């Protein structure tokens, strides 16, 4: 009765544990989209400094 | 005798004539020239140096014109003449420089005498546009089975050849040129593609060892190897694809069929990014040249599948971009893929798994694709995507106590995977192609034991074309799989597998 | 008799002096005699000093400074009318479609002012589209900006070349497919399959006009495109009174474009090197765009998002303008629907309550709604088993498998490609189908007589057809 | 016309500009000579500003300066001394001795600029060293005549290899080799003199098998620069004019690429990617193009490569990247895992390493190790959570095979005594193949997987595992 309940639970568990993944998937997401535009601007503004002598 | 070459060296040599615009040089820093004089000067006409060197008038200015020097910058100095050859950058465009190790100019740097040409053509020539051009419908086999099947590779088109740094990214682009072989050794214009390499920034020893290959296969006699290497300079790397694009278009005129491998234009960007910084042009994005879009873009939008109008002619290519830690979302690749229609993405992952070619199914594509499919090769192959598709789905599960229906995914796929390994440097002909998808698409290579994959395709073929050479000799001719074909195969593979 | 020598080729930006007291304005169109034909050089600053920098549309190649130039006086001027229908003209105004000179009577300027708020119309209407998805749950609006988004592999140009037709059926309008920087080989596709769709027939009457943008054509001449694009699309509507609806293929490369014009006119780039007149060159572009007293312009855009980001400026700016999202999806066309519009993403701005009518809002709630439960409950009905799961949630399956079946249209233009006779349901029997389908009125017929109909009316026939 | 004289007129850094008087015109990369206190500093004459005034790169430090000073001309690249004379002498950039045996005895001078043999010219063949060091031997054997490069990044013990690597390879092979250290520490430097003194290699009395060109990092951004530049033209004397292979070996050529940035910053070019130089690319492919085997001697260079931050996809490691034939990459993993090499198998990869060139055998047997590891690595995440009784059973004993693999790569290193106290194990190629052959086979997978731990081929796993035993 109870090995059932444990493998159950186990396959709850894991179902649970792939939302809470998810979630940080697009949260880390938004971080890497905005992350990136920043590189992108960052090292411009670096080329632009020095066009601009 | 040593004696008379040379005399007929110095007896070629007498007089001249008014020369036209001289320039003196302002000044000279960076290999950019600022010349006073040369009042007429085209843009991007190619200027003669006292020194010998050659250059090109990117900048024409209000009151100097900004050559800059195809030369090195120590053999040319302040005040110089600069005579004005007064030809914009043109090369030898004809048939000679099949078999001819050239290098921009068109000085064989192999030293297979004078170019046979039959015109010399401008390198800024305007691709064909809207009508004159007919839609896809011819393939290029390149005798590589995943290639051929997985991304159909037809005339005309491109696509990339985008992958991880020195993943042997040539190796996968060689193989297609040795294929190309087979084809030409037949007399119809149809099967004839006369391959250009163009080697962009490329070591000599890497050119040596191009070289070599290409002679050792043979195929110089369809080959010619524009090549820029490493050491020559950033005109000559920023116009070798310009200059090897005009040498297809020759071909393409003629109505011919070719195949034009620009190799890497990563280093052509680089060039240009060079030349742009340094001629004080505007930058722009990751420190590339404003205009490096326009530049990549022009080169891409030459190969052409022209219309009947134009009597169907073709310049596929195949561009190479070497990808910097894998960065599709780098701003060189990035417009790149923009360009081209298709990709196909080798993977660095797989190459050390073994798969070689290390072609990543996934992350390759054909926007062209299947239109240029060998109809045969077509038949036997709808089943092969979907099973691969499946494979990569299943692959994770590949960690005990697995279903039925997922474990035989897994069979079906491992054989597969093993099956669509190849050693290159070897093409494989499509009528050696069609019996051994067929086999897979049947499943009955899911019985046959993962290590016996290797030995069993050679023996399928050495078996078939024991068995039944006629079959092949049909499938070969016919190209299109009939029923009875397809149950004779099944037959046999059915037989082969009980040996 | 304004005239100048090329006084500098930098670059394909070229500096030209004039003669004094016969220097263009900025704006102006250059045309320079070549053995290209022209080069079209649009002057887009003045330096002083009886000089002015210019932009070129052609490529600059072998130019000689010296070379004699002629003044146009204004914008370039594109030849318009009914007659310019079923020409591919190029940048320049000139054909490409290589079927001779375009006859025309008037040619009007490529820039122009986007209409006065005098002459806005007070509240946008919806723009009738023979998609039934469409019309449900996210209608078209004339004026609008609806922005297509997922590419080919959805049958977008079977898509595009749906609403050319439903346009000219739902007023007698016209089109004009404007191609911003579209590769030369999509183009010829393009050509090829417009003819044989005879949405173009040149033989025939041509309903959409081409005007296709190369790549190969130079970063100048690729900015503006769109510009004359919209100066035709003006034409119908101000000047024929017609409808007309304008689309444009990446509005990506609509930006890219411009911002290659900035970098080349050495105006410093912002921020993810976007041009620094990123709002205006947009501003310009999709505010001319609008609904007149005249006529309406509606405009399809496609949006190339840049390396799936929304947070990049040049789709943040696209997004501002989009008034209506219409969402193609591959996943959906993998249910065989074509419609590949996908329900639950495709969202309108103007799906507004208001402005669609409350019942019309209504209907439409319910649907999503529907939709949404059903997408939900497939989750758990593919794992936990259809019959383990409630009466009232197979009801609500049962229901939504017909719905979805129901989006399913035959197109007219697809009419010759698929063999099936074509559908366009009129929107007051849109709004009527669901109506039924929701009281479930139909909710007895099966799930596959719904499959590849059109209206209600229709899928009493096919209940019928389904039994014999 | 006047005498060649030059008026400074501005000193403004390494760059001094220099006003030479009408109608003489110095030449773009001649080499000036301004006598001065402390020598005669070389100006390297880089970009003509008309009017004759140049702008030319200090090669020495530069101060107490006084504008007008008269610069003499001395034409052309600046000039070396070459010959075997130079062997066993340490030879500063300008050239001058700092070996401070006295004059160098010149027979001949060269320019430290020259031009890369045409492709027509070099003649390449594929041959093959043997290194003896397993990891190298069998993962990316190195090759005659190549362009080796010992890329790694910050303290991969890069000294250390490179002290094994001349004590086996440079030993072993004759004609010449040239040791030459770009812009490196002097602790570094002091290390590396005295141990090739005590190797005997610098054998103070007798001919040595090595010169030896220290340019230090204290020297000037340009002198920095070109210092790469004079040792190649040592090279090319031995490749050309002595016909020997040449077995040169450089050290750091990061800081070349880093040189040549700043220079390029100083000459006031807009600054390129990352800060580099926009001359990076052509600048790192003179310097490699010239290094080559031609139908006379076979130049085999050996590169040490800095990495910065341990990011090859930063744009100067990765320009290098492509330059070089046989890559070896160390990576700061392996080391903590205390693998010495610390080569990191997966990256490491030379162009020869195939069944046509070192053998089917060869290569079959490296396969078999690539495929192994590389399953482990992708397993590792799995590993991690799950833990080891999730994955198959063939998985299992594959991740067992690949721990023993794993530590079968650490074969200490004969330099290593001094360093630690491990005695190196010196294993001949055809028997590194045999030893690694033979643990993939299984035939030693009844041995502990630490016993394949710091020791050499498969005859000394055998002893130690006898070891471990006892």
């Amino acid at each position: 009765q109870g090995y059932a309940a444990e493998i159950s639970a186990r396959r709850n568990a894991m179902d649970n544990a792939s939302k809470n993944a998810g979630d940080m998937i697009n949260r880390y997401s938004i971080l890497y989209n905005r992350t990136r535009q920043a590189v992108i601007t960052n090292e411009l503004v670096d080329i632009i400094t020095g066009a601009s002598s | 005798e040593v004696s008379s070459i040379l005399e007929e060296r110095i007896k070629g040599v007498s007089d001249e004539a008014n020369l036209n615009e001289t320039g003196r040089v302002l000044a000279v820093g960076d290999g950019i020239a600022r010349v006073f004089g040369l009042n007429n000067i085209q843009a991007e006409e190619l200027v003669e140096f006292s020194s010998g060197v050659k250059g090109m008038a990117l900048n024409l200015e209000p009151g100097q014109v900004g050559i800059v020097l195809f030369g090195s910058d120590r053999l040319v100095k302040e005040g110089e003449l600069v005579k004005r050859t007064g030809n914009i950058v043109d090369v030898p465009v004809g048939p000679g420089l099949l078999g001819r190790v050239v290098d921009a100019l068109g000085n064989p740097i192999d030293g297979k005498g004078p170019i046979d040409a039959a015109g010399r053509s401008r390198a800024q020539v305007k691709a064909p546009g809207i009508l004159p051009r007919r839609s896809v419908h011819e393939p290029v086999q390149t005798g590589l089975k995943a290639v051929d099947a997985l991304v159909p590779i037809g005339r005309g088109q491109r696509e990339l050849i985008i992958g991880d740094r020195q993943t042997g990214k040539t190796a996968v682009a060689l193989d297609t040129i040795l294929n190309q072989k087979r084809w030409n050794n037949g007399s119809d214009e149809s099967k004839k593609l006369y391959c250009v390499y163009v080697a962009v920034g490329q070591k000599r020893s890497t050119v040596a060892q191009l070289v070599q290959t290409l002679e050792q296969h043979d195929a110089m006699k369809y080959s010619i190897i524009v090549a820029a290497t490493a050491s020559e300079a950033a005109p000559l790397q920023y116009l070798a694809p310009f200059t090897a694009a005009s040498i297809g278009e020759w071909f393409r005129d003629n109505g011919k069929h070719a195949l034009i491998v620009y190799d890497d234009l990563s280093k052509q960007a680089v060039a240009y990014r060079q030349l742009s910084l340094l001629l004080r042009r505007p930058p722009g994005r990751e420190a590339y040249p404003g205009d490096v879009f326009y530049l990549h873009s022009r080169l891409l939008e030459r190969a052409a599948k022209l219309s009947e109008k134009e009597g169907s002619g073709s310049l596929t290519a195949l561009p190479v971009i070497e990808t910097q830690g894998g960065d599709v979302s780098a701003y060189i690749p990035t417009n790149v893929i923009s360009i081209t229609d298709g990709q196909i993405f080798l993977e660095a992952e797989l190459f050390y798994k073994g798969i070689r070619p290390a072609i990543n199914v996934g992350l390759s594509v054909s926007r062209v694709g299947s239109a240029a499919q060998v109809k045969a090769l077509k038949q036997v192959a709808g089943s092969l995507k979907l099973f691969l598709a499946q494979y990569r789905e299943v692959a994770a599960f590949a960690q005990s106590d697995l279903d039925a229906s997922t474990k035989q995914t897994l069979v079906r796929g491992e054989r597969l995977t093993q099956l669509l390994k190849q050693n290159q440097y070897s093409p494989l002909a499509t009528e050696e192609q069609v019996p051994l998808i067929y086999a897979g698409v049947n499943g009955h290579l899911d019985g046959i034991e993962l290590s016996r994959i290797g030995e069993f395709e050679s023996s399928f073929l050495s078996y078939l074309k024991s068995n039944h050479n006629e079959l092949l000799t049909e499938i070969r001719e016919k190209g299109e799989l009939s029923k009875e074909l397809l149950a004779s195969l099944k037959s046999a593979t059915e037989s082969f597998v009980a040996t | 008799p304004i005239t100048g020598k090329v006084t500098a080729v930098i670059g394909a930006i070229v500096d030209v002096h004039f003669e004094q007291s016969e220097l263009p304005a900025i704006l102006n169109a250059l045309e320079i005699k070549t053995p290209q034909g022209k080069l079209v050089l649009e002057v887009a600053q003045h330096l002083g000093e009886n000089t002015v920098r210019t932009i070129a549309m052609d490529g600059t190649e072998g130019l000689v400074r010296g070379e004699k130039v002629l003044d146009t006086g204004g914008p370039i001027s594109v030849p318009v009318g009914r007659e310019t229908l079923g020409r591919i003209i190029n940048v320049i105004g000139e054909p490409i479609d290589e079927r001779g000179p375009i006859k025309s009577k008037l040619r009007k300027p490529i820039h122009a002012d986007p209409p006065s708020f005098a002459e806005q119309s007070t509240s946008a209407e919806i723009l009738e589209t023979g998609i039934k998805v469409v019309d449900l749950l996210a209608p078209y609006a004339r004026g609008g900006k609806i922005g297509l988004f997922g590419g080919a592999g959805v049958g977008k140009t079977v898509f595009i070349q749906e609403l050319i037709n439903n346009i000219a059926k739902a007023h007698g309008g016209f089109s004009v497919f404007t191609g911003v920087g579209e590769r030369t080989r999509e183009g010829n596709d393009l050509y090829r399959e417009m003819k044989e769709t005879g949405v173009i027939n040149l033989e025939g009457e041509s309903k959409v006009a081409l005007v296709f943008g190369q790549m190969n054509e130079p970063p100048g001449a690729r900015a503006r495109v769109a510009l004359t694009g919209l100066t035709i699309a003006e034409y119908f509507r101000d000047e024929e009174g017609q409808d007309v609806l304008l689309f444009i293929d990446n509005i990506f490369r609509f930006t890219q474009a411009g911002s290659e014009v900035s970098a080349l006119l050495g105006r410093i780039p912002s921020a993810v090197g976007y041009q620094p007149t990123l709002a205006t060159d947009m501003g310009l572009l999709q505010e001319r765009i609008t609904t007149t007293k005249k006529g309406s312009v509606t405009s399809v855009q496609a949006v190339y998002v840049p390396a799936d980001d929304l947070t990049d400026p040049a789709p943040a700016t696209t997004f501002a303008h989009l008034d209506a999202t219409t969402v193609l999806s591959r996943g959906i066309s993998e249910l065989g629907i074509y419609p590949a519009v996908d329900p639950l993403d495709s969202k309108s701005r103007l799906l507004d309550a208001a402005v669609v009518g409350q019942e019309h809002y209504d209907v439409a709630s319910k649907v999503q709604e529907t939709l949404q439960t059903y997408k939900s409950l497939q989750d758990i009905i593919a794992i936990l088993g259809m019959d383990e799961l409630s009466e009232q949630d197979k009801l609500t399956v049962e229901r939504a498998r017909k719905i979805q079946r129901f989006l399913s249209q035959p197109f007219a233009v697809a009419e010759v490609f698929t063999g099936i006779p074509g559908k366009l349901v009129r929107l007051k029997d849109t709004v009527a189908s669901f109506k039924a389908v929701l009281e479930g009125k139909y909710d007895n017929i099966p799930e596959h007589a719904f499959y590849m109909v059109g209206g209600i009316e229709d899928v009493v026939a096919k209940a019928e057809k389904l039994a014999a």
